């Protein structure tokens, strides 16, 4: 099962305050639009890639979702009223779940909770929001960019990752790329929307021109170039 | 921009380097703001005419 | 790595003993099995080896002719057959694992069988 | 330009492969979001399609009858 | 001026004089925050054989202050200093430890041959590996023999070895983005002067302007801002 | 097929060792990849050098497969009572025929 | 043209310098052609006047 993840995935790139302006940025972000794998937790917690940095995001009802394995090792439990950050050599399960040599360590639908990882030269970099819902079906549509919060200098060669459920809310994994977005910082420095320069030529066109509104005419906005298919 | 230099700004390249090295940066940021004036220059002449 | 040996028992000179040595935790048929012995207050004799498959066989010469060696690669074992096992015989025998550039001799090693002849 | 392969003794061109500017053709936002692509001095190959001698121009449908022109892509054509 | 008022003292002696360093193929990373950070004490300090930085000069590092600072500990052969830095390549720069070629920061190092040697043995490095590795990383079926190499290997250290003599290095790598400082040299804060023309330094960002009340909401995690020219 | 040995050398805690062996003929080279053996009472041999200097994951570092002047040897850089034990050193010839040498006993005083 | 550079040929000094050389070499480059551009530019905006 996938959905559309429309305009979500969008992030505080940096740490400086802006507003009133469109700001251009290249970073991993989650692809407007793009397929995000969608599983359930009724009557589903894989072994997932990690690749480049894990667009995560999850819908509740009940907490059920409540933590995170990374590795080829990172471990990330809320149990409860309080989370609890290991990077110890934990003896996990083939099966991994929670009932209803440490270099590190640290303690502590109505609710969309979404998150942003990433492993830069080391620094496990995770960024979140939580905003109230209405909705059971799917993703709901709209747009909100995620704040960083913590910083975990690991040092760990995450390839792979696993969610961890609480066992007696649906979930949605994407993935991130290098791409260039232009961001638009509102009067109170609140990003509240986006364009995503290489979703499609209209999208090109705004990014060129630093610009949300086009005005009838024709732009260059790039150059086509064949690639190579094989090395000689 | 930074036109090859550490940073674009200068203040931050004077409040980190001594200046046998502070120096070498900041001519780089010179280079490259005056060459960005000139175009700037040129081109309001040009577009004055 | 584990080499376990066996097949040493007290037995009569002038008769015969296999000995076996069966290969865990790795590939049989990518090393060279060797075969060592040592008499109680004695240093280390060479006895005999073999080609990781089979093909050749070596011995120290005073056992040759006496000693064969065979395996199955399908059972990851070895087995080193004596004949006219000598009274004077009374050694240890271990197995050893050659991973080394000619495979002549052993690096990890059993824990030894040890064979008395009376 | 050219080279010599150094296995076999032959003159290869090199031709730097196919590239141009591309160019998106709208009608403003606030009427549309619909655009149509121009691959500038390229063939309809490499890349609803028009072959122009301007490029090759993608998501336009090629129309018979005249206007006056509006935007404008080139070689007569808008 | 204006700094956070941290009466903490940064550990650097916990660093420099500890009891024992790592392997080089293991080394430590020892997290540097919410205190307040004497360099002139390492940088006056004559026992150092080197004190080379990359970053930043050496002095205006009591000036300057940072989002974090990080101390990478550990010990190598005198003749592999020369690895340590930005750029180079070699046994430890490939596959122990592995600078950014972009580094920030200062590389200081001593040699131990007066404490460390013996032979001692405990000092491993690696000296086989199928790659090199990442910036900041921490790295023939079961039987070893010839083209089957055992990974690691020990350094021979002995009083009557200069270049095959031990060093102890402290690599101290500094995070300067315009952020919340932490780590913040020892420099006496002034009371704010506001709607006049002063000189400031507001955690090292320096410049002249008038200071006055605003109405930004800047965020949580949010320092500073910034104009279109990038300037405050 | 002969090959001899030091019967035994005696160390002090902290002192070097120099083990030796050879063949009555010919020299010692890395054409004969001679391999060492160090066996505690109770215990079986166990390789701590092959192929005349390459050095196993369970030895000591403070062991050393060097040669000296056509003949093999096992050194140590600093004896400790642990490495009480007789040595064994292995030759191999015109083919996998390897011949062992009388024993090297290492003590440590 | 070189402009200083060890090759006018940017593949070239690609192939035979690391980065924290051939940036350098490259720098070179830039700089010089950036010129012309700039140069061709200028004239080009005149004569069109
Ligand atoms: C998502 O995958 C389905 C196939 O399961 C495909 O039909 C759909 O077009 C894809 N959507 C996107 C945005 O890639
Ligand atoms: C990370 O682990 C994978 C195996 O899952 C390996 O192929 C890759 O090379 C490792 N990365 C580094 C930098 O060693
Ligand atoms: C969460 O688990 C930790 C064990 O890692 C435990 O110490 C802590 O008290 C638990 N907290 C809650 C609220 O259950
Ligand atoms: C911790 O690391 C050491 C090597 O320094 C290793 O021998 C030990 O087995 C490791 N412990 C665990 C639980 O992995
Ligand atoms: C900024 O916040 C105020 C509330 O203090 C709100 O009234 C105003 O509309 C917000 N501005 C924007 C652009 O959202
Ligand atoms: C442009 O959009 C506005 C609505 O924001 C509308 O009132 C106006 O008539 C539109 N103009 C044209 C030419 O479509
Ligand atoms: C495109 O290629 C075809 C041959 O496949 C050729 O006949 C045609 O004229 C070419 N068109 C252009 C614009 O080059
Ligand atoms: C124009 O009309 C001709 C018939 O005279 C027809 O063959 C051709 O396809 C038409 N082209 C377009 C773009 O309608
Ligand atoms: C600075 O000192 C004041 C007391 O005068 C205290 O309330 C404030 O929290 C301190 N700020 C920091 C960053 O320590
Ligand atoms: C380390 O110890 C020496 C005394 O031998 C002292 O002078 C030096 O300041 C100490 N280093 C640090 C960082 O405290």
């Amino acid at each position: 099962a996938y959905t559309n993840s429309f305009t979500r995935g969008v992030y505080y790139p940096d740490k400086v305050f802006r507003s009133s302006v469109l700001h251009s940025t290249q970073d991993l972000f989650l692809p407007f639009f793009s397929n995000v794998t969608w599983f359930h937790a009724i009557h589903d917690n894989p072994v997932l890639p990690f690749n480049d940095g894990v667009y995560f995001a999850s819908t509740e009802k009940s907490n059920i979702i409540r933590g995170w394995i990374f590795g080829t090792s990172l471990l990330i439990v809320n149990n409860a009223t309080n989370v609890v950050i290991k990077v110890c050599e934990f003896q996990f399960c083939n099966d991994p779940f929670l009932g209803v040599n440490c270099t590190f360590e640290y303690v502590s639908f109505k609710n969309l909770r979404e998150f942003v990882f990433k492993n830069i030269d080391g620094y496990f970099k995770i960024y979140s929001k939580h905003t109230p819902i209405n909705l059971v079906r799917d993703l709901p549509q709209g747009f909100s960019a995620l704040e960083p919060l913590v910083d975990l200098p690991i040092g760990i060669n995450i390839t792979r990752f696993q969610t961890l459920l609480a066992l007696h809310a649906a979930y949605y994994v994407g993935y991130l790329q290098p791409r260039t977005f232009l961001l638009k910082y509102n009067e109170n420095g609140t990003i509240t929307d986006a364009v995503d320069c290489a979703l499609d030529p209209l999208s090109e066109t705004k990014c060129t021109l630093k610009s949300f509104t086009v005005e009838k005419g024709i732009y260059q906005t790039s150059n086509f170039r064949v690639q190579p298919t094989e090395s000689i | 921009s930074n036109f090859g230099a550490i940073s674009s700004v200068l203040n931050d390249i004077l409040s980190r380097l001594d200046p046998p090295e502070a120096e070498v940066q900041i001519d780089r940021l010179i280079t490259g703001r005056l060459q960005s004036l000139q175009t700037y220059v040129t081109q309001q002449l040009i577009r004055a005419a | 790595v584990q080499l376990v040996e066996s097949g040493g028992d007290s037995v009569q000179p002038g008769g015969s003993l296999r000995l076996s040595c069966a290969a865990a935790g790795f590939t049989f048929s990518s090393y060279w099995m060797n075969w060592v012995r040592q008499a109680p207050g004695k240093g280390l004799e060479w006895v005999a080896n073999i080609k990781q498959d089979g093909s050749e066989k070596y011995y120290v010469d005073s056992v040759k002719g006496r000693f064969t060696i065979s395996r199955d690669n399908a059972k990851n074992s070895l087995y080193l057959q004596m004949n006219s096992l000598r009274a004077e015989d009374t050694a240890v025998y271990y197995c050893a694992l050659s991973s080394g550039y000619s495979g002549y001799a052993g690096n990890y090693w059993g824990q030894g069988t040890l064979v008395t002849v009376s | 330009d050219a080279v010599r392969d150094p296995q076999t003794l032959e003159i290869l061109d090199i031709t730097p492969c196919s590239f141009g500017g591309v160019s998106v053709i709208t009608p403003g936002t606030n009427t549309s979001n619909q655009v149509a692509v121009l691959y500038q001095d390229v063939n309809c190959t490499e890349v609803n399609v028009f072959q122009t001698r301007a490029g090759c121009l993608i998501g336009a449908e090629h129309v018979n009858n005249s206007y006056e022109c509006d935007i404008p892509i080139g070689a007569g054509i808008c | 001026v204006r700094f956070p008022n941290i009466t903490n003292l940064c550990p650097f002696g916990e660093v420099f004089n500890a009891t024992r360093f790592a392997s080089v193929y293991a080394w430590n990373r020892k997290r540097i925050s919410n205190c307040v950070a004497d360099y002139s004490v390492l940088y006056n300090s004559a026992s150092f054989s080197t004190f080379k930085c990359y970053g930043v000069s050496p002095t205006k590092l009591n000036d300057l202050c940072f989002t974090n600072v990080y101390a990478d500990s550990f010990v190598i052969r005198g003749d592999e200093v020369r690895q340590i830095a930005p750029g180079q390549t070699g046994k430890i720069a490939d596959y122990n430890y592995k600078l950014p070629d972009d580094f920030t920061g200062c590389v200081i190092a001593w040699n131990s041959n007066n404490l460390d040697s013996k032979g001692n043995y405990n000092y491993l490095y690696r000296l086989f590996r199928k790659s090199n590795l990442k910036p900041f990383e921490r790295d023939c079926n079961g039987v070893e023999g010839f083209n089957c190499y055992f990974p690691l290997q020990s350094y021979g250290f002995q009083p009557t070895n200069v270049g095959y003599q031990p060093y102890r290095v402290v690599v101290l790598s500094f995070e300067l983005l315009h952020a919340p400082a932490t780590v913040c040299g020892p420099k006496k804060s002034t009371n704010l002067v506001k709607n006049k023309c002063v000189n400031f330094n507001f955690n090292g960002l320096t410049g002249t302007g008038v200071l006055t009340e605003s109405n930004k909401k800047f965020l949580p995690f949010q320092q500073f801002g910034r104009d279109i020219a990038d300037t405050t | 097929a002969v090959v001899t040995q030091e019967p035994s050398l005696t160390v002090s805690p902290g002192g070097t060792v120099t083990l030796t062996c050879g063949s009555s003929t010919g020299a010692v080279t890395s054409g004969h990849y001679p391999y060492w053996f160090q066996q505690k009472p109770g215990q079986a041999p166990r390789t701590l050098i092959y192929d005349t200097s390459n050095k196993h994951s369970w030895t000591p570092a403070r062991f050393s497969g060097s040669l000296l002047g056509g003949k093999a040897a096992l050194t140590l850089s600093g004896a400790r009572p642990e490495d009480e034990a007789e040595y064994y050193c292995l030759l191999s010839y015109s083919g996998a025929r390897g011949v062992f040498g009388g024993g090297t006993k290492l003590t440590v005083l």
